[PDB]
């Protein structure tokens, strides 16, 4: 998760 | 076969690259300016390397965040066994792109990453912005007027072609870089800047007020 | 040698002599002995020269170091302590004869008074150190003469330029009674090096200001 | 596949934390309140990290607690080469999301566990209450409310949505917060605050007689 | 089975070489002629290895990159230990091609790469220039006039074939390779010689304005 | 990718 | 032995007299004590002949293999680094007994006046170096009487030619007042090695220059 | 010992004694100091005979090895550089007694005058080494009498013939005034040792014409 | 079934042995004469062991070389500690062969290798010359007169068998050798002998001008 | 390949  | 395993693989990079928020990094007259949509407060994605080598970033947090960390180690390392003004954002583009390289051939899971190092002149000398761009499998681009990275480029890549004036102060980049990125509000925004001008370490970030007052 | 640092109300000075000796044997006249090693610290270093050359150099790329991995200078307490094991860590070479000892100027941006945000540090060879609370300190061979001159000269201290003034003198006194000091050349204009910070960091005082401070004491002496 | 071997450790994780004591952690006038649900007397999910840091956390004890154990250790060693004033709630909620996502790629089982990480500010100064969740994967999140971990979190999570207001003092928040949690009892709760009035340590635990009186 | 493996090694490692830019070398009266179909400014297919033995090679860049590096290595300890004039071409010509052999057997991918080594005699003597051949398997080949690597090599091949001349001057030389090349702009073109006739490193680099008035 |  | 080295307007001149010596012995009449380590740098060694030599050779291979792995030069500041590091290695030896002290004389192309693109730096057993600003340099046991000289010598300077009969001159005084350095043998014809570097790079000046040069120092003293 | 060796139009020779002591004790009296390492070199060891005897057997391993190798033999300068290295590294044994210093005499093919390519080589504890140009050479306990005798002796070598009577005389001049040489012993009929080395390679001089060279020597001093 | 795999090995290794240039090796007055069929000028398929042993290889060159090198280690350094005179063509036969079967049971591919080893007696003694035959399994073969090996063995094998003749003149068996090895051109032939009458070093090329003065 |  936490893509960027 | 390990043909089609390696398209897998290529897919399963396209993939993550393509999930992820843009970031774009542009020539103007004072040096080199990165515009990036960064929701958090403490996470960023546009770091110092050296004196005057910036660096931007787009993928998986964690990773282009370690290569991060690894290219900040090589130059101070070098820079002491020989000088500062040796490191050049050549260098360490070129490092970027073997590490990649080996690293996803013997590893896992490839970075889902993709890499900008620029680089402007020294103080009161003459010379063009750098751009380079990595790509996961280890391709380096030499790229002359703009780099963008992250999520759906071709729009913004394009607005960039119609909007782009080499020369272009600062607020006139700025405006560019943001419209072009919309293709946003003043709130999670990471934005800095190569500035050519300072004496000795060139990038310099800008927040708050400042900017408000700037858009 | 010597190296005075003071406090004045608003921020530290720092200066230094040129000269650096083998023996009786001059055999240098303008080294420069104080170093900017960051936005708002100052670094003496009185000694073996090799050794102290590579303290200031080592020091300076620490701090920014880990300025650049967590995106904030250290506490002035944090930089006190590495400069500290630095020069622990030089000890069984300092027994051999390759002694380095440093003095340390600072400005605390994060102190609750700015008028008395300044800061003196000194150390010894076994890296213990003090934080000077009497308004001055000095190092080097000529540091008594120095601290005694400015046991008297210190009232005069009002501002930043009258700090200046008191330290160029203290360091004239040290080269007065020591040889291994040297004192304004005014055949060949080398002068002693300064270095000021106050709120705005650190600033080299250029070398004007200090020709005719010291141009001011010695026709004073006359 | 690989990638239907991946949704299937996601959802064995998922599973995993579903199963397990709903904790709560919310700011208040005086600090960050922690207020699990917990029967046992020697097994803990609240625990004092740093002077100023707390970790609350929910899912399977012994990993949970093994991650307690590795913060506890990282802020030693880190404040006895720098400083007390340097360690802070950020590098530590950082340092447990890297280690859990390098672990969980490296290892056979993933953490069933799910941390909160808090600060407050030190003494004599003013400063809003810091709560981070760090999930199973390495995700971090910043809370600027209240953060609710393991079981069913939803209606914990709506009660306390309704419920919440800035401020709030220490008895009104701990109604509050047992309140929506049991969306009980004296016994098997644990209650433990971080008091930005404390001088150093800031953690302190409310347990009997007194959380009676206070209930 | 292991030999259908292979053959199907050895038709990828075909692929690889064939699909990249054109090389050639040819020997003309002062020494040796590369000409390199090359865009970038930065990436080199053409070096420098010894006071007068030099490369050339057609693949992937970062392996045959990593050649060259390994290369020089080579010679600079063997130089140390007996001396200058002892490191011939032959020996390094040999080095690669039993390391190349050995570590495609034991490594996953084989390097998709084509090596040539040139060498011309020392100063004040007079012998002919060697050209040798090293493909990626370990095989070598000694050549006589010209070595033509990667791409397509048959129409190249042929033309110098007719082209050649030997004891051609430089400009002749280069405009028979460019020629036989082509089967271009001034642009994206990496020429360098080993010029018999320098005291003692040979090799030089010739681009630029002078290259323009050459051509 | 970038074969040279 | 002696080595100096003199900048003029536009350009370095560095020379070595021949002698070498065991005790009281003269072992070695033609030593070449001056090399030419890169087309900007030449490079003088007084000490230990072994390490002498082993040094220059070392640094040579060093300099050019950066050189071919980067595609560019070091900088003046990194050549200076490099050979200052290489001295620091030596100093245990140095200690035993083989000490090894280079005088480094080199061009900057990238300086910005090249009238003043002239560098000379001279190193200390411990490895700490000195940028020199008064123009000239010796190393070496007739060092002194060399420096001596120069200093009254070298308001003559002001070309390539004037200064390389000053560099010839300095090196016969030093040999005139020191037994250990060796002057013009006009017997055997072996005269001091010269080497001058200016934008062009560094040339061995041939030997009948620094022949006539010689006769003619010799002839005005008689 | 006492191991002379001389250029001579069109190639070398190299001679050497045959005694060994130990303090005032004659304990050899036909040791074989001169080695044909190679077709193109032989090598003299004066010193502790332990450590000589093995320098020459190991460093002739080293140059045929070499060259089985590389299908080559090393040139002079390689050659010269291995047996500096071998010399270098038994400094340490040097310094506690064991010394073995080699002079080594060879005959360059690849020169450019075959009336010059004969080649002395002289070493030193330390491994340096010199490339005599004054025509002779020399090591041992008698070298400096053995190098005065060459110096008036040498104007009458004009061929292989009287290059070695000339060695041969002086050996007899070294012998003569040490009491460490062995001159030739007429009684047991035991004489000095020779090799010659020309475009054809190195041969052992024939005892019968070394015995008939000492016997004119011995008459004509009587 | 292992079995099967074994045979497989073993005809892999056959076919690589049969498609390579053919060498002999026979006895005459003077020693033993290696005439090779070599085109290269570089690679060399006969060469000196030790001061009386020579040998001839015929297969796979980087491999065949390989043992050269592994045969001319051991013999000097048993030299070095007991002597030169005890090192004899029999323990180097002998070593190949372990080495061999050793290797290939446990290494992946088979050497496709075939190896003589000579032995003539040493200066003013009388002794026959040794003739050895190492096949690529480890088996090893005593010959009193020639070895043929690489390529097709049968017609050279007869041929020599009706044209050998003991203490032939080194003309004679020069002839009787090439004659035998035609079932050529002054070109691409590599000659060698084992002279018995040299001192110490008894291994011998005979090349160029001479060699066509004796063919 | 380069059988020999």
């Amino acid at each position: 998760g936490q893509y960027l | 076969s390990p043909e089609q395993a390696m398209r897998e693989r290529s897919e399963l990079a396209r993939k993550g690259i393509a999930r992820a928020k843009s970031v774009v990094a542009l020539a103007y007259a004072g040096g080199v300016l990165f515009v990036a949509e960064n929701p958090s407060r403490s996470l960023q994605k546009i770091s110092e390397l050296y004196d005057r080598v910036g660096f931007a970033a787009a993928g998986k947090f964690n990773e282009f965040d370690n290569l991060r960390r690894g290219g900040i180690q090589f130059a101070d390392t070098r820079g002491y066994a020989y000088d500062r003004r040796d490191v050049t954002g050549r260098q360490l583009a070129n490092v970027y792109a073997q590490t990649l390289g080996t690293i996803f051939t013997e590893q896992a899971k490839p970075y889902e990453v993709e890499l900008c190092v620029a680089e402007v002149a020294h103080y009161g000398e003459t010379k063009r912005p750098e751009l380079y761009r990595i790509t996961y499998d280890g391709s380096i681009a030499d790229e002359p007027h703009f780099v963008v990275m992250g999520g759906t480029t071709e729009p913004i890549a394009n607005a960039l072609k119609e909007s782009y004036a080499e020369n272009a102060s600062l607020t006139d980049a700025l405006r560019i870089a943001v419209a072009a990125l919309r293709a946003l509000g003043v709130a999670s925004l990471e934005v800095a800047v190569l500035d050519a001008n300072r004496p000795r370490r060139a990038f310099r970030r800008i927040t708050g007020s400042a900017l408000q007052a700037l858009l | 040698t010597t190296i005075v640092a003071l406090k004045y109300p608003g921020g530290v000075v720092m200066a230094g002599d040129r000269r650096s000796t083998q023996g009786n044997m001059i055999s240098g006249r303008d080294v420069r002995k104080v170093y900017i090693t960051d936005d708002y610290t100052a670094t003496g270093i009185a000694g073996t020269a090799a050794v102290a050359v590579e303290f200031a150099r080592l020091y300076a790329v620490e701090l920014e170091h880990y300025e650049k991995l967590e995106g904030v200078p250290l506490t002035f307490a944090g930089k006190i302590n590495r400069l500290a094991i630095m020069v622990r860590g030089n000890l069984a070479a300092a027994m051999q004869g390759l002694l380095a000892l440093p003095l340390l100027a600072g400005y605390d941006i994060h102190a609750s008074d700015p008028q008395s945000a300044g800061r003196i540090v000194s150390f010894d060879a076994a890296g213990g150190w003090n934080i000077e609370e009497e308004g001055y300190q000095a190092v080097g061979s000529g540091s008594l003469f120095a601290k005694s001159s400015m046991k008297k000269l210190y009232s005069q201290v009002t501002d930043g330029d009258s700090g200046l003034r008191v330290a160029v003198e203290a360091l004239y006194d040290a080269a007065d009674d020591d040889s291994a000091t040297g004192g304004p050349d005014l055949v060949r204009g080398i002068f002693p090096t300064a270095v000021i910070i106050d709120a705005d960091g650190a600033v080299d005082v250029p070398e004007s200001r200090i020709a005719e401070l010291a141009r001011a004491i010695i026709e004073s002496r006359s």
